């Protein structure tokens, strides 16, 4: 009616709210710790299927208070159709998405990286965007990404889904002892980054190494995330320098900083699929002892009918 | 009552595996299989049971009896502005956690497993089998539940948040100019004779002897602005 005009034009100062920041990843990739971590606890509680924390955002600059909801999702494929819970059309165009990948299983990465490669973008159309919303929000994405200062190219953003997305990998202090347990070669680091700066590049995502143990990048973790899903001041420049702890801001990536970082390893070639170069982790748990099973009466006794047939 | 009949069924297990017989563990396994299809029913009905008591329709009923915490919401008027006590997220995250609660209770049992004398897996028992963590891929009725459950969440909140939506449409009494409005509606049917009805309709959700709007288990509370 005539109210809800009235009412609804005295609109006052406010601050964006109802983003639906969206978590899948590798199932025991220890993303409810990062994810309770960064919002203050140390860690909730884990469980299955979808799981909600609002994570609380203040601007201290304009003394505001708002909550952004993370909607971390459970790794098992077969709870991936409650992933209609987590994103709607009218959440879509806010919607930050990031992954998970537990450094201290590097061998599944790409895999998993691949398989929400392959979910989301089912759940995507599974939903019937309208494609003109679809491209707008996709150009004003791929337009984002170009305007980066502290880009064009044949596989920028080869496939996007038209929104930000992040490449979390957590667990970051176990790369030291999988170095001295497992000799994983520094190469190996090197490769493995390049792969991955490579995906992010194809998706356009903006990748951050973290610990929980080293609470590294935590902070920076939570400026990124506020700087992409609601706009506020970014300050902090392109961390890559060192391989420890890497931070590559949507944008910065290049195919020739992807080449620089080609160049210093010269082991094998980084064309070659991805499980050839690193190592499978061999299985440690046993087969189970066979069956003993014991010959049945009928065969046992047609087997002793012919042992007495030849005698 | 899962945990007493499942450890006593342990024993009764281990005391099995006193004696000597052959394809003890693969019998176990097998055992344990049938518990899983028979406890993943069972949590079908208690997750069927907590959707019915949550959305409100609701000796050994395969359900049970859920039960979830009232809660409490308040619309604070402080600083001139509506508030809620708990933000309107929380309105969903404490369900969540009674839902999952409801899921452990029947998620978190020990598994029965031959191990108490095979140390031959001479192995840290892992959680995803230890803790018996699969039954919800043992569904009789598929992932339908979780679909079924989310879905009540999803109305409850979503919904409520709208009434809370509703209530916080008021903020324009203590911040809103009413020259605006005169300039809209000047020169009306007589003046106004329109919001002046829309208006007496909007005293709804306001001026009623009732205090506390219940909904499921999810109360909000128009206390300290009532007045």
């Amino acid at each position: 009616s005539s109210i809800l005009s009235e009412v609804s034009t005295r609109a006052r100062s406010k601050l964006p709210s109802g983003k639906n920041i969206l978590v899948f990843g590798e199932d025991g990739s220890g993303k409810t710790t990062l994810m309770t971590k960064l919002q203050g606890a140390e860690h909730g509680k884990k469980g299955r299927g979808l799981e909600y924390l609002y994570l609380s955002v203040h601007d201290e600059d304009r003394d505001d208070h708002t909550r952004c909801n993370v909607w971390i999702l459970d790794g098992d494929l077969y709870h991936k159709g409650l992933l209609k819970f987590a994103v709607s059309a009218e959440s879509l165009p806010e919607t930050l998405v990031i992954f998970v990948a537990d450094m201290s299983r590097p061998w599944t990465v790409m895999e998993s990286l691949q398989k929400w490669a392959s979910v989301l973008r089912e759940h995507i159309d599974k939903m019937k965007i309208p494609p003109e919303k679809m491209r707008e929000l996709e150009r004003k994405f791929v337009k984002d990404f170009q305007d980066y200062m502290e880009p064009l190219g044949d596989n920028v953003l080869t496939h996007n889904l038209g929104i930000p997305v992040l490449v979390v990998c957590t667990k970051c202090d176990a790369v030291s002892v999988l170095e001295k347990e497992h000799d994983y070669r520094d190469e190996h680091l090197d490769f493995i980054q390049s792969h991955l700066r490579r995906f992010c590049l194809q998706y356009g995502a903006a990748l951050i190494y973290t610990s929980v143990k080293e609470e590294k990048n935590l902070d920076l973790l939570y400026k990124y995330i506020v700087h992409k899903t609601y706009g506020f001041h970014f300050t902090t420049p392109a961390l890559v320098v060192e391989k420890d702890a890497v931070f590559i801001p949507a944008g910065w990536d290049n195919e020739k900083k992807i080449a620089i970082l080609h160049e210093n390893f010269t082991t094998v070639k980084p064309e070659d699929a991805y499980e050839d170069f690193i190592v499978k982790p061999p299985v440690r748990k046993l087969v189970h002892d066979k069956e003993l099973a014991a010959e049945d009466e009928q065969v046992f006794l047609m087997k002793q009918q012919s042992l007495l047939a030849k005698q | 009552t899962f945990s007493e009949i499942l450890n006593r069924v342990q024993k009764a297990v281990d005391d099995l595996n006193l004696h000597s017989y052959s394809n003890l563990p693969i019998w176990v396994n097998k055992l344990d299989m049938e518990i899983e299809r028979i406890l993943g029913v069972r949590l079908q009905a208690g997750l069927r049971a907590w959707t019915q008591v949550l959305l409100g329709q609701a000796s050994h009923k395969p359900g049970g009896e859920p039960k979830i915490k009232n809660v409490v919401h308040e619309l604070r008027i402080t600083n001139q502005v509506i508030y809620l006590n708990p933000p309107i997220e929380e309105c969903r995250y404490k369900l969540y956690q009674e839902m999952f609660a409801w899921k452990m209770v029947v998620l978190s049992l020990p598994r029965i497993q031959s191990q108490r004398y095979q140390v031959g897996v001479h192995y840290e028992l892992t959680e995803e089998e230890k803790f018996y963590r699969n039954a919800l891929t043992r569904m009789p009725d598929g992932p339908v539940a979780l679909e079924e459950s989310y879905s009540a969440v999803m109305g409850i909140v979503s919904e409520v948040e709208q009434y809370v939506k509703v209530w916080l449409q008021y903020q324009c009494l203590w911040d809103m100019q009413a020259e605006n409005i005169y300039n809209r509606l000047g020169e009306d049917l007589n003046k106004w004779q329109a919001l002046l009805v829309q208006i007496r309709k909007a005293r709804g959700t306001f001026d009623n002897a009732e205090t506390k709007k219940e909904f499921g288990p999810v109360v909000i509370d128009y206390g300290k602005v009532q007045s």
